[PDB]
């Protein structure tokens, strides 16, 4: 009841989980070299070719 | 016009353009442009030229 930090394990599992998701939906707003990293513009900009 | 070492910079703003009824007109030697579609220069809107 009174001391905490004794449960460092699942603690540990639920932080892993939750960072790796955060990352990959982080992950997509990166350029990777185009001019936009929304697709709405690049289609709606430029000629498809 | 000015000399190319002296070109005449100006600002455009606060206009409703037409670039459709410039298009169309065959009076020019070339038209090649980079970065969007000429076709779709008739949708987007920019904030100054
Ligand atoms: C200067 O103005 C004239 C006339 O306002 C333009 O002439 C037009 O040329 C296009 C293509 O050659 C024609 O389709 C139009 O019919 C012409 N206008 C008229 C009223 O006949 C000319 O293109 C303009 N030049 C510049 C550089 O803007």
């Amino acid at each position: 009841s009174s001391t905490a930090s004794a449960l460092g394990k699942l603690q540990d599992v639920v932080n892993q989980n939750a960072q790796a998701l955060n990352t990959l939906v982080k992950q997509l707003s990166s350029n990777f070299g185009a001019i936009s990293s929304v697709l709405n513009d690049i289609l709606s900009r430029l000629d498809p070719p | 016009f000015a000399s190319v070492y002296a070109w005449n910079r100006k600002r455009i703003s606060n206009c409703v353009a037409d670039y459709s009824v410039l298009y169309n007109s065959a009076s020019f030697s070339t038209f090649k442009c980079y970065g969007v579609s000429p076709t779709k220069l008739n949708d987007l809107c920019f904030t100054n030229v």
